[PDB]
């Protein structure tokens, strides 16, 4: 959401499809070191690199590799 | 003492059992029963 606007999360950046399914993502949080890689880290590694828009904010370009759930999720 | 009263929710209901969804779904849709996975349909982008 926008630093004065957050009556809502406008920017819904999913990092997953628009089908009907609980695609979570386990303690995602974003890199640190304000790398701004929202790291959206699923059950099973996953650990999508959600951005704010474009055709990598998601996972895309997933830097995963946690074998389970992608918690400590936050860069270099 | 008084019959007074307060508040309360169903939401309350799944708090673990929707953090063990959340996962389930996150992966693959786990190890749950079907109806558990019809739960996750209509709670998954319904807990609001």
């Amino acid at each position: 959401w926008s630093l004065d606007m957050l009556s809502h999360p406008q920017d819904s950046m999913e990092l997953v499809h628009k089908q009907s399914k609980a695609v979570a993502v386990t303690s995602m949080s974003f890199p640190v070191g304000d790398v701004n890689n929202f790291v959206v880290g699923s059950e099973e590694g996953s650990v999508y690199t959600a951005c704010r828009h474009g055709s990598k904010a998601g996972i895309s370009e997933m830097f995963e590799g946690h074998q389970g759930p992608i918690t400590g999720i936050h860069c270099h | 003492t008084g019959n007074v009263l307060k508040l309360k929710v169903n939401f309350l209901p799944e708090i673990i059992t929707l953090s063990k969804e959340v996962r389930n779904l996150k992966w693959l849709g786990f190890r749950v029963p079907l109806a558990i996975v019809n739960k996750a349909h209509q709670a998954n982008q319904l807990y609001p």
